[PDB]
């Protein structure tokens, strides 16, 4: 009577005539890879197979979901959105997530601080649930830190459908001299909570290139924790506005 | 040169060779996004056909970059022996495709062809191949490179070991090799790609990896696949230096996106030629892709296969050990299901072998493409069978960390007894001597990490 | 048994075996409009579960259609040795799945286990199974048959040479043949579709056939493929016997659509017999393939794949010499893309091989499909790797008068000569003589069908 | 370090590192005329024995001439792998000779180690073996490299072509290729010093190679050995390239003596890159010799075998095709009879292999030195049976215009067929398609240029 998606589902352990079976236990507790399962002769064991197409139709759902405009109103985060109108069409093009709406450059403009030293911008990317699960945790603690120390801290919002290279724009419109972006990376098969930061010292749409960035990936529960990734994001943005640089431009 | 042909009745112009070379392109999901595909199918035999009779001299005297403007232009014509070009330019792409699948061809007789091509004309000679001529076509072309192991023999089947961990953790890494090397995998490589891009983290990543090379006295060689610029600074301050790692793009605006100079390249042969444990003279790996170009703005309105190739020329003058495409790693906006992602994997692989290198991929997929683990497994026995140099491995395919499906370890194992393929001899010795593998097959005790315990 | 699991805390429960075996197919078109599909796969996964975790009794006891009322499940389940099922009938589908995939189970070991099976059972494996499970069971699995030439044998590729004509005009007839031939095709069978099932037709067919291999004295058989009825006449009255063939249907519902008796298969052995040119003791020729069942009504509730299992099962009673499915045959609405017919495809092979007969694929597609010629070349590849016993040729794989696509000439060659595979062993002997192969590949002069005047 | 050892009670002092390695030396009569050879048995084996001692870091940190000093030195030490010297540095010479000698030690393990070597090592342990030492070392260290054919490989045995005429008459030139191929000699390369150094005069000679090469359709490539610049000049304006040659030295003031820049060996390398006929990837030609440095007055103090084991040290960073040692060409000032010519031969050869290059042996001598035709004889099967890569032929071994005595082409075949070895396999296959060769021995109707008539 075992549940797939089930601790015990995860934790078993298939090797048929094991060496060292305690080692197994070790092993399989050292890491969330799925180790130690086995194998019919040189192919998956079926119940490593089935949790793994078990997960992988759990996976797919996550691609697809999003966040209510509930949620983030209730956020006290402006929601704006990228040229973007619905989930299917962000995932075809790139290009319109990039960019802003005609009026997303306007409610921007209207609603949110010029010429903050700091911005903080939010969208769920290509994984809600990596803002949802992580979100009271994360971003908190950050705004915290920027202004606890630190200077002109921008007003934070929501970009639907976003993609990364639209806080270029978002970072001339707002004249930001750091702009940090806290976004859904694509979902891996057995988890889906997992969140990215990107960030660039006054961005320029026109002369700006991926290298600019400092990166950094992995953010979640069973990586780096939200709590503790906001102040190594806190610590990241000054050392940008001291350097005058970003990623590939900043010392060691 | 004509830019024009007549299907039934209808006639179909083109501006130029860039465009023939876009629409000739079998139908994917990249293409219509870069706004260059053909409007049908007609038109896609149309520019097939157009293209099919243009010479060698046509594409590669029209590169998709000028020469002035492009740095990996440049490199890759200054690449030509121009004495082979000068023997096949008046040649059709038709003639060559056909000089390519013949039976008669040898080849040493390809080894000297081939020099006179450039990436362009790689990729013409693809656009105009079906499924079946791709492989075929691949399978007469080995490429055989040697570190600490050989790769690329007929007959032998590698894989990289990808013990990925989303902590960096020394002790889930460890543990991936040890279930790796326990159904065979690793020949290739021993490769991470690690969390944080620090020499201190990176020096103790190679050190974990080094740490089971050196107490087993394996054959193989390990890698940290972070920026360039870092590895070379864990080499040089004392890490085990095995392969060193760079992506790559196929435009100098591409290189430029990915922060990576051609210097540095240069510096990392010269940093292997001083540093690194390898016996053998190959110790580069570059990774590519289609879409790279085009995510980067920096495809310049030519397509993905096309932009891919130019990978290849580029790594062709660095001679790397291996290079592999990661065919499905970005998402359904390039390739967007099975029948595409196949597709682009037989033509990187079959362009990477015709270009000269030495050419795997990671037949992988991501969850918001319309594709799955079946994919997986379709691609790499068919790519196996056009002589595929290396896939890659992970428990079940899983990565935790770059949140992709990529090979599992099981399926080397697969590949290997179903199509009697053997890995880097070096390695099986060492699989023989551990009591993993006998006559190419898993032993009883094989697949169980608790053995090297 | 339970009909019912839990998956990520939500019960999927489900009515009945019949229902479980339906739903943990792979998506398909022709499960959506049987209406038996899973919901979503979440739904297809529980139902896999579920179906891993019945017994061989379970499933075994539970056949699409009950003993009483179909005459082709009393045939199924009177062939059972009851031994063998005996040892098995407690297994679960899963423990099944990991006997037939073991490298520890012979050849030997599935000889006498798959005599305690019934298709249902089959059925059941297949449909827990990766496409890799698919192709690496099924190439454990040998299946060896012999009319004039020997077919099945590890190491080699059959095929069909396929030389039907609009009219049946005996010289399009012959010319199809010359060209096969000088490909290296028609070791399984040369075998016409005629036009008209009309015995001095027939003869006339026939007789054209066996002038090319009367004349060349080719090691092969011919087949004219009209109802079983026409040939046991034509073949009475004095016609060359080689094959007999009969399509198939896994329902007594099927059998009457088609307007089989399986009294006429008896006779057809029978005539074989008393008949037919062939030196081995194999002379029947059956074909299957996907949606038949459902086309006719005849699928009783049941899943295609179910159905497609219950013909191999009827297959076995009368040990024909070849079968094939022909797998993208009939059209989109039960079969859509080429994703869902190389899975087909997949499955139809590895269920004939484990239920012990001689099975070969016809690679093919229809233009009404979702599909085109890179999938025949996709698949071909594939089940080769499979053991494949034959696949189809035809000019390029055009049929001028079925009005679809299967495999060129072209494509035997290719899938030999990439995979070091031979011919029949009788044939590749008449091909050496010919001069149109050497060491398993085609000389300079074959693939020209002039070689023969 | 010791520069210092008693013998049978006698203290047996040296001034330096130079000092040992040159009384190390077994006697000739060049390091007696250098004045740097020992002064009897006793202090040639005391010197050897502190030799013995002193380590790898002792030799490779005192070389003959100083790193700011020589610009060959430089190369040499850039080029080590750090690494690898690492791990050997504390190794005595002693050391170093039992690891190179044990049977334990694989290709694979003097892959690695050999990087973390410079000439100087390389020299001190050729000083210490004995004939048979060289020999069997040697053997146990294959290099293969690759042109049109391969050369190298354990079990083959490849000749250089050498048709040179007083006059540069094509005719004569032409008679004497005829007549080497019937031999079964050319495999290496047909390579011809020419009496102008002048373009038109090398294009004539090169085309009439070519001429040969073409007509036959011979898998092998041709050479004409005048200045690197006079080479350059003609296949940058058209002629034929091949393989292009430079004679080198182990000084920077031997390499002036020579009128030879570094950098002309860099643009030799990039000419055949863009112009040359060659399918693998190696295109160099060097040559060596006991003597050259001294005669220069570029030795520096240093004896003959330290100084030609640093022109390996150049060669290996330019990764040539071929290198020989002209064993006995200059005479008897440097080598004086069949004793020491053996001698040097054998140490050249293993300094070559163990320094890492295709090392081959002109087996020589001439009329004002004290030795025969029975000396190149006596060397050429020991060189044979240490893997010696290849040697030359001429008619009977009598070059009409460098003034000396070769080996014959009777000595290949004989060479081949006494020790069973083969041509490069490319090659081999040539001569079996022109009825020269079966089974690795010649045809009656070999040794008869007429034959290409
Ligand atoms: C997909 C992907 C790519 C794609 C490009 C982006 C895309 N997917 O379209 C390709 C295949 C080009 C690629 C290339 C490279 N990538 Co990348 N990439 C990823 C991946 C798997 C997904 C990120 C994502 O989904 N973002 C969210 C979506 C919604 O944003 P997007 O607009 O659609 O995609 C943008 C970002 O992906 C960004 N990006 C992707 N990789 C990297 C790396 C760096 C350093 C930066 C600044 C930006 C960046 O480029 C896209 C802009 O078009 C991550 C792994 C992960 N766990 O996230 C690694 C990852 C981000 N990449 C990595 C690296 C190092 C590289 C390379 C430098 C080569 C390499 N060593 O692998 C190159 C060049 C990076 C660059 N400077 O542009 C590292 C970054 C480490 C760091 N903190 O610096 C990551 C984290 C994986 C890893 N652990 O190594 N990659
Ligand atoms: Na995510
Ligand atoms: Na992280
Ligand atoms: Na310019
Ligand atoms: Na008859
Ligand atoms: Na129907
Ligand atoms: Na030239
Ligand atoms: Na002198």
């Amino acid at each position: 009577a075992l549940d797939l998606g089930s601790a015990e589902a995860k934790a078993w352990i298939g090797v048929e005539n094991p060496h060292r079976a305690d080692v197994l236990t070790e092993l399989r507790r050292s890491t969330v890879a799925r180790v130690c399962t086995g194998r019919a002769g040189p192919r998956p064991r079926t119940q490593a197979l089935l949790r793994f197409l078990a997960d992988h139709s759990r996976s797919k759902d996550t691609v697809l979901k999003e966040v209510p405009e509930e949620w983030v109103k209730a956020q006290g985060l402006l929601e704006v959105r990228s040229e973007i109108s619905d989930k299917n069409l962000y995932l075809t093009r790139p290009d319109m997530g990039r960019r802003l709406c005609a009026e997303a450059v306007e409610a921007l403009k209207a609603q949110c601080v010029a010429n903050p030293d700091v911005q903080v911008v939010i969208s769920d990317g290509l994984s809600t649930d990596a803002i949802t699960v992580n979100y009271e945790e994360i971003l908190p603690p950050l705004m915290a830190g920027l202004k606890q120390a630190g200077l002109k801290v921008g007003t934070p919002f929501f970009v639907r459908y976003g993609r990364v290279k639209i806080e270029d724009q978002i970072g001339e419109i707002l004249g930001a001299k750091v702009v940090i972006l806290l976004v859904g990376e694509r979902p891996g098969l057995g988890q889906s909570e997992s969140l990215s930061c990107y960030a660039v010292y006054s961005p320029r749409m026109a002369t700006t290139v991926e290298a600019d960035r400092t990166c950094i990936s992995n953010i979640h529960q069973g990586g780096t924790p939200p709590v503790e990734a906001a102040a190594v994001i806190v610590d990241l943005a000054k050392r940008m506005l001291e350097q005058k640089a970003s990623g590939i431009n900043m010392t060691r | 040169m004509k830019l024009k042909t007549t299907l039934f009745g209808n006639v179909y112009q083109f501006k130029d060779v860039k465009e023939v070379l876009a629409k000739a392109n079998e139908l994917r999901s990249g293409d219509v996004l870069a706004g260059v595909a053909a409007a049908s199918s007609q038109e896609r035999v149309a520019a097939k056909q157009v293209l099919s009779e243009m010479t060698v001299a046509d594409i590669r005297n029209n590169p998709v970059i000028a020469y002035e403007d492009d740095c990996v232009t440049r490199l890759i014509q200054d690449d030509v022996n121009e004495t082979a070009y000068n023997q096949i330019k008046n040649w059709s792409i038709s003639e060559l495709r056909e000089y390519v699948l013949s039976d008669e061809t040898s080849v040493d007789d390809i080894a000297f062809t081939r020099k006179g091509l450039t990436s362009e004309v790689v990729a013409a000679v693809a656009k105009i191949c079906s499924n079946a001529d791709l492989i075929y076509g691949a399978k007469k072309m080995p490429v055989i490179k040697k570190a600490n192991t050989t790769i690329g023999i007929p007959g032998t089947f590698s894989a990289r070991l990808q013990p990925n961990d989303t902590r960096d953790d020394v002790q889930s890494i460890a543990a991936q090799i040890y279930e790796g090397l326990s159904f065979g995998v690793g020949d290739a490589v021993i490769g991470v790609n690690p969390v944080t891009d620090d020499v201190e983290n990176l020096s103790r990543v190679l050190d974990t990896i080094y740490g089971v090379i050196d107490k087993f006295n394996i054959p193989t060689q390990g890698c940290v696949l972070a920026h360039v610029t870092t590895q070379i600074e864990a080499i040089r301050r004392g890490a085990p230096g095995g392969l060193i790692f760079q992506s790559i793009c196929g435009s100098e605006k591409g290189l430029k996106e990915f922060g990576v100079e051609l210097a540095m390249l240069d510096e990392a042969r010269a940093v292997g030629a001083e540093f690194n444990r390898i016996a053998g003279e190959n110790c580069l790996y570059f990774e590519t892709g289609q879409g790279s170009a085009l995510s980067a703005g920096a495809n310049f309105g030519a397509d993905q296969v096309t932009m891919e190739a130019r990978n290849y020329g580029l790594a062709r003058h660095y001679d790397p050990f291996i290079v592999n495409t990661v065919v499905g790693f970005i998402g359904p906006e390039y390739l967007y299901n099975d029948r595409q992602i196949i597709r682009a994997g037989l033509e990187d692989h079959f362009m990477g072998k015709l270009s000269g290198i030495s050419m795997g991929c990671d037949c992988c997929y991501t969850n918001h493409a319309d594709a799955d683990q079946n994919l997986n497994e379709n691609l790499m026995i068919l790519l196996a069978t056009a002589g595929c140099n290396y896939i890659m491995g992970m428990p079940l395919g899983d990565d935790i960390m770059l949140n992709y499906q990529t090979t599992a370890f099981h399926d080397t194992a697969t590949v290997r007894q179903l199509l009697n393929l053997r890995p880097s001899p070096e390695f099986e010795r060492w699989l023989e001597s551990m009591g993993i593998m006998a006559n190419g097959r898993l032993t009883k005790r094989a697949g169980d990490p608790s053995l090297f315990f």
